[PDB]
């Protein structure tokens, strides 16, 4: 573990952008997390919320 | 003829007329929660609890 600062640098922004991709999946509190489905299932006044 | 012990029917692999289904005239009152009712006869699901 000699070069661990250049490999620390690597590790966090890797794992910053997991962690913002992985965000897409909650809900939020939405009924859910894909927008296609929602479009689908809703009619605009409720979608829209 | 009676709400208590009433039926509970399990709908799977066949084509759910929507179309038919709260469009024929001796239908008196529909309403959907959560779908949209024409959204509705457009979806398609994996089971029905009627």
């Amino acid at each position: 573990s000699a070069l661990g600062k250049l490999q620390d640098v690597v590790n966090h922004n890797a794992q910053a952008l997991n962690t913002l991709v992985k965000q897409l999946s909650s809900k939020f509190g939405a009924i859910s997390s894909v927008l296609n489905d929602i479009l689908s299932r809703l009619d605009p006044p409720e979608a829209e919320v | 003829a009676s709400v208590y012990a009433w039926n509970r029917k399990r709908i799977s692999n066949c084509v759910a007329d929507y179309s038919v289904l709260y469009n024929f005239a001796p239908f008196f009152a529909f309403k959907c929660y959560g779908v949209s009712p024409t959204k509705l006869n457009d979806l398609c699901f994996t089971n029905v609890y009627a």
